[PDB]
């Protein structure tokens, strides 16, 4: 499916601090009324999404349906595939050096057949329900930004608030979900295991270098974002 | 260019160009703007002469504070002096004055002045000297009754 | 201050800024002359008389009424309730940059304009031209009408009705000073304009203007002063050539201003003090009188126009 | 100060700026966050047991700070040596990889454990490169590595094809040919076994005792910057601007307490003309506003040298409750000069309607007036007629030319 | 227009010029005052009527 991001996909740029304020910067934003791809009736194929710019992970997912995120090269022998896992109260962030199959499920433990981890990154777990994330890449520095707000996209305004930073530099050009459910399928070549859960969307969102005027209130939160290459009034 | 060789010392003679040019752009521009204004005022010196010197003006003070009468201009190696001759009144005295005047049903305006009065008597005589004379119909004229 | 916008707290910076010349002294010299000058405006033109008038207390001048234009005894400060307006809605230390304040304030300005009204209302234009002279207002008011060719009787007849229409007039200008709110742009946008001026000078200090960084602290820890000269080098001629520039600029409006306030002051003096035949200089029409009003940064001329209107045809010969 | 700014030596009356009041900083605090995850350098210093030449193990600490302590683990070294870097200075610098290597060796062998070194252990065991940048630690080991029956658990490689790389590690424990046939992989004549024993004693020699050797490299490649981080300072001193260089944002200005509410996750804060006005304090979560340190401008107003010499002291802009009669205006304040309550003709501007004088004595300070007092008797009855006339004459100059110039 | 003015279609260029500082949103903003002063100007001697 193709929907819109009127106003959502804005976060902080900077670990500055403002006070009522307008503050002008040309970062890697989402831009505001896009087509963004929502997956919300691929229930487990096509897992070639890109990394150019970043990804807008946006979910209304129940409860705990998710298990994590993988973020790879080209997910074949001896290549740098970060793993985000979510477990109930621990998250492990690890980057292996593994073939991954088509979809890795997590109800299965070990991924792959030959698994190579070689990083050490341990930090707080992370997993009207809407978890915004936006994830990308500069610097060497793999950034994440992460939202937990209730209600799809509403027409209000939430920022996302930078959580976590862990230093990597590697061509990241894979993206793909990792759901939860009951019936246990540890074949990884049949990417077919529907089973009756709640709704499950992951949305896919392309991030663009755009400059971004935001407006700081009295507390610091951003409140307002007027875009500059979509309207003339903007 | 005594020192430093000349291949390797064009660094310092820009710098020191570039400096110098500096200097004297702002400079210029520093003329231009009191250029401008001393051309301001040479106008209005130019104006008031015409206007004050030339002639006799009815403007407050443009030709001096107070009546102006006549102007007398003096050079100077970057300037002009005006002396305006101004009548000032003084020596001034309380008085009784009065709109109009009813006599026979009409009322009577003064034609040039107002009416004077100090103490069961009264005359006419201009805004500008006391000249007392007797309220005659050469200096008053008939504008209707006096209600 | 030549010292301080240019070189942050750095002595090094400080003794590289002399070998420049002397535009330190310079800069500062050219802009306290701006200073000097502001401080001259304001006098030429509020600062016309000599000795200070005041109302009578008896608050009867024939039949006009004038308690919008004279100050109110109950305000602290001694201001009219047109100034006490027109005070609400003119919109006004960070680094080397200070903002001096003006000599004279917004009380004695008010002051000298409670003044020149007391003058023109109970003198008319003789206090002007020398000693004040006591003068009843329909009086003075028939002196200015015979002074444009209209004849006193009908004002010295038609005098209710003139002085309800003046009254009328002074009741409805402080609504139709409220209804535009910008009817004082000439007094805001040079506050806007000197704020934008101020406002910039500290936004390019930011600027590395070449060098790796902006500030001084991070040049002089980073890099050796053997081999970090050009690099302070060009950060003071960027810097100073940003100042060079707002200096400049500030003598164009500085220049503006001084024209501007000489304008200001004719005006006041041919028309505040006294009456004046020239067309459109005291008003749109047949000018007969005009009352100052201070403002923050300004003065607003109330000029009172006859009109004629209802003609008729007629035959002539 | 006034002549020096005026460059003359007869100053007129008036008022003369001549210089800037500013406030020197008294201290100069650092505080960066609270010293953390620390590494484990006593993991490898402390070891119950190390490991052989031949296989000399390497550890990597990784985003664990870089605390250079060394000297609490047997201070009396044999040899604290440096390479590429400075004993002290290495405390204070960053890189990327801090590898750590280990070996125990004897103590006539250290020497070949360096840049550009030959011999058995230097060719066969362990191979520095010739651009080493780190330090090599060597302590002796005599009680805990050697028993009175020999130790020999300790093994060297005594043998081998060809000399080994840089940092290059061998395990393998292949017949060594030193004959012409290969020997079908059987140790006899001219086929030796390459790993011989040390078998330490406690009656052994100085030379021949154990030596726990550890070196310390130092790798700075393209990477983030995870180690070094045993930065520590001062206590907050608040009202008093000193110089601040909290978590790298240096400045200079008073630390005065705040109430306006941060997001947890920031730390900086800056105002609409790109000035740190707020900053996180690292230690304890607490907001401190950064307000300029006090600065003005000084100004002599000087009644001129003709009359006398007594001058007034004016700081604009400036409240002089911080750092001869002391009075404040609203333009500022002024020392040398007395309140004078009546008012009289402005001599001296200063600003705000406060102007000085010399009263003839000392310099005085009164508001200026702006005329004399006069209240005409409006009658409607009543007018002021004149009866003299006076014949005045008025001075006005204008500038009309200037001198041509040209450059 | 400073930007094409200084920098000749050079993206390069134009990356390098908004390090100088805002003088590209002040050059343009006081030519803009100037051309409203301007229109300005033929409306105070000819639209009195
Ligand atoms: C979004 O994408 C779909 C499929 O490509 C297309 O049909 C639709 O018109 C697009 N809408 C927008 C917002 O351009
Ligand atoms: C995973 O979650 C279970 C249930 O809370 C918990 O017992 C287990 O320790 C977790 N494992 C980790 C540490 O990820
Ligand atoms: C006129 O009388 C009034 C009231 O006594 C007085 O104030 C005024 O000074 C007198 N003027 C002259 C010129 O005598
Ligand atoms: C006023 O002056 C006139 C002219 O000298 C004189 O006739 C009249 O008697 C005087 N009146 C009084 C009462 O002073
Ligand atoms: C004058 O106008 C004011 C404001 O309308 C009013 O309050 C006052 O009573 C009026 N006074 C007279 C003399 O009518
Ligand atoms: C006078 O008469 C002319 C012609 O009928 C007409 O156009 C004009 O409006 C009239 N003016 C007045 C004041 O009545
Ligand atoms: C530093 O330690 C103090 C006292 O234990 C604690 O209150 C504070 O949260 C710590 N701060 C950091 C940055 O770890
Ligand atoms: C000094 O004072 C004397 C006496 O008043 C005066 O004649 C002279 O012009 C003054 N000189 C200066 C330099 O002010
Ligand atoms: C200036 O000093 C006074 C006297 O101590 C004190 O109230 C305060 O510090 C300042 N006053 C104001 C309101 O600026
Ligand atoms: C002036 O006199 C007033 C009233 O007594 C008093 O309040 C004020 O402080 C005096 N100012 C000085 C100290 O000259």
């Amino acid at each position: 499916s193709y929907t819109n991001s009127f106003t959502r996909g804005v976060y902080y740029p900077d670990k500055v601090f403002r006070s009522s304020v307008l503050h002008s910067t040309q970062d890697l934003f989402l831009p505001f009324f896009s087509n963004v791809t929502w997956f919300h009736a691929i229930h487990v194929d096509n897992p070639v999404l890109p990394f150019n710019d970043g990804v807008y992970f946006a979910s209304t997912e129940k409860s705990n349906i998710i298990r994590g995120w993988i973020f790879g090269t080209t997910l074949d022998s001896k290549t740098q595939s970060l793993l985000i896992v979510n477990n109930a109260t621990n998250v492990v962030i690890k980057v292996c050096e593994f073939q991954f199959c088509n979809d890795p499920f997590l109800d299965f433990r070990v991924y792959s057949s030959a698994n190579n981890c070689t990083f050490e990154y341990v930090s707080q777990p992370f997993l009207k329900n809407l978890r915004e994330f936006v994830f990308k890449n500069i610097d060497g520095y793999f950034k994440i930004y992460s939202k937990h707000t209730p209600i799809d996209l509403p027409q209000g305004f939430s920022a996302l608030e930078p959580l976590v930073d862990l230093p990597i530099g590697i061509n990241i050009t894979r993206f793909q979900t990792l759901l939860a459910l009951h019936r246990s399928y540890l074949t990884p070549g049949d990417s077919s295991s529907g089973w009756t859960a709640g709704a499950a969307a992951y949305y896919v969102g392309y991030l663009q270098p755009r400059t971004f005027l935001l407006k700081y209130n009295e507390n610091g939160t951003i409140t307002d974002a007027v875009d500059c290459a979509l309207d003339p009034l903007s | 260019l005594s020192r430093l060789d000349p291949p390797e010392a064009e660094v310092q003679i820009d710098r020191l160009i570039t400096g110098r040019l500096q200097s004297l752009q702002t400079y210029v521009t520093q003329q231009l703007i009191r250029a401008a204004e001393i051309r301001a005022s040479a106008n209005l010196a130019a104006t008031k002469m015409s206007e004050c010197v030339l002639g006799q003006s009815k403007r407050v003070d443009f030709c001096g504070k107070g009546y102006h009468l006549m102007s007398f201009p003096q050079s100077a190696p970057h300037g002009v002096v005006f002396l305006h001759v101004t009548y000032v009144p003084a020596q001034e005295k309380n008085f009784t004055t009065a709109p109009a005047i009813c006599h026979d049903g009409k009322a009577h305006f003064p034609r040039e002045g107002v009416f004077v009065s100090n103490g069961t008597h009264w005359f006419v005589t201009q805004r500008n000297f006391y000249e007392p004379q007797i309220i005659t119909t050469d200096n008053t004229f008939v504008s209707g009754n006096c209600d | 201050d030549c010292t301080m916008y240019i070189c942050g707290d750095s002595t090094e910076c400080s003794n590289l800024l002399l070998q420049y010349g002397s535009f330190c002294t310079q800069l500062k010299r050219a802009l306290t002359g701006i200073a000097v000058e502001q401080d001259k405006n304001t006098q030429e033109v509020f600062a016309q008389v000599k000795q200070i008038y005041k109302t009578p207390p008896i608050k009867y001048f024939g039949g006009f009424n004038f308690s919008q234009i004279l100050p109110d005894p109950s305000k602290p400060s001694k201001r009219s309730p047109i100034e006490d307006l027109l005070f609400n809605k003119v919109t006004l230390k960070f680094n080397g940059l200070t903002v001096l304040p003006p000599l004279l304030t917004d009380e004695m300005i008010a002051q000298y304009t409670s003044a020149l009204l007391a003058g023109t209302i109970t003198s008319g234009w003789t206090f002007g031209a020398g000693p004040a002279l006591q003068i009843p207002f329909p009086m003075q008011m028939a002196y200015r009408f015979n002074g444009i060719g209209v004849t006193q009787n009908v004002l010295y007849e038609n005098q209710k009705l003139i002085a309800n229409q003046f009254n009328s007039a002074i009741g409805k200008i402080q609504d139709s000073l409220s209804s535009t709110p910008s009817a004082l742009g000439k007094l805001q946008d040079v506050v806007n304009h000197n704020a934008q001026a101020l406002n910039t000078l500290v936004k390019q200090l930011s600027s590395k203007f070449g060098a790796i960084s902006s500030v001084l602290n991070d040049i002089l820890s980073r890099l050796d002063p053997p081999e970090a000269e050009v690099q302070i080098d060009r950060l003071i001629t960027g810097r100073l050539q940003s100042l060079q520039t707002y200096v400049t600029q500030q003598l164009i409006r500085a220049a503006e201003i001084r024209a501007s306030a000489n304008l200001a002051a004719t005006k006041m003096s041919e028309c505040v003090l006294g009456q004046s035949k020239r067309v459109d200089f005291c008003g749109k029409g047949y000018h007969l009188m005009s009352f100052p009003q201070s403002a923050p940064h300004g003065v607003v001329f109330l000029h009172v126009t006859y009109v004629p209107a209802q003609e008729k045809n007629f035959t002539t010969a | 100060e006034t002549k020096c700014t005026l460059k003359s030596f007869t100053v007129e009356k008036g008022i003369y700026q001549t210089s800037n009041f500013r406030v020197q900083p008294t201290e100069s605090i650092v505080r960066f966050p609270n010293i953390t995850n620390l590494c484990p350098f006593d993991e490898v210093f402390n070891a119950t047991r190390f490991a052989s030449v031949y296989a000399w193990n390497r550890k990597r600490i990784s985003n664990c700070v870089a605390d250079y302590s060394v000297l609490y683990n047997f201070a009396p070294f044999f040899a604290f040596k440096c390479y590429g870097v400075s004993p002290t200075k290495l405390n204070d610098l960053c890189f990327t990889n801090v590898y750590a290597d280990s070996f125990v060796i004897r103590g006539n062998e250290v020497s070949q454990i360096a840049p550009g070194q030959t011999g058995n252990i230097a060719d066969y065991n362990y191979k520095l490169p010739d651009d080493f940048t780190g330090c090599v630690i060597a302590w002796n080991s005599n009680k805990l590595d050697s028993k009175v029956g020999g130790n020999y658990n300790y093994l060297y490689r005594l043998f081998r094809k060809s000399n080994l790389k840089p940092f290059e590690r061998d395990i393998s424990t292949e017949i060594y040919q030193a004959g012409n046939k290969p020997c079908n992989g059987v140790a006899g004549f001219n086929c030796y076994f390459p790993l011989r024993s040390y078998g330490f004693r406690p009656t052994y020699g100085v030379g021949h005792q154990p030596y726990r050797v550890v070196v310390l490299s130092f790798e700075l490649l393209h990477a983030p910057a995870t180690v070094c981080g045993p930065k520590k300072s001062t206590n907050l001193v608040k009202n008093k601007c000193v110089n601040f260089n909290f978590n790298g944002l240096t400045g200079t200005g008073v630390l005065t307490e705040s109430n306006k509410k941060f997001l947890p996750f920031q730390q900086f804060g800056r105002d609409i003309a790109d000035t740190t006005d707020a900053v996180r304090d690292p230690q304890t979560l607490e907001i401190l506003d950064i307000t300029p340190c006090s600065f003005g401008g000084v100004s002599v107003i000087t009644p001129g040298t003709n009359t006398s010499n007594q001058v007034a002291v004016l700081y604009q802009g400036v409240n002089c409750t911080e750092v001869s009669n002391v009075f404040q205006t609203r333009a500022g304040c002024l020392i040398g000069a007395e309140y004078v309550n009546n008012s009289y003709e402005c001599d001296i501007p200063i600003g705000a309607g406060i102007c000085a004088s010399y009263q003839t004595q000392s310099i005085i300070a009164y508001t200026m007036s702006l005329g004399a007092e006069n209240s005409v008797a409006y009658s409607n009855n009543s007018i002021a007629i004149p009866t003299n006339f006076t014949i005045s004459v008025t001075t006005e100059i204008l500038p009309v030319s200037m001198t041509k110039t040209s450059v």
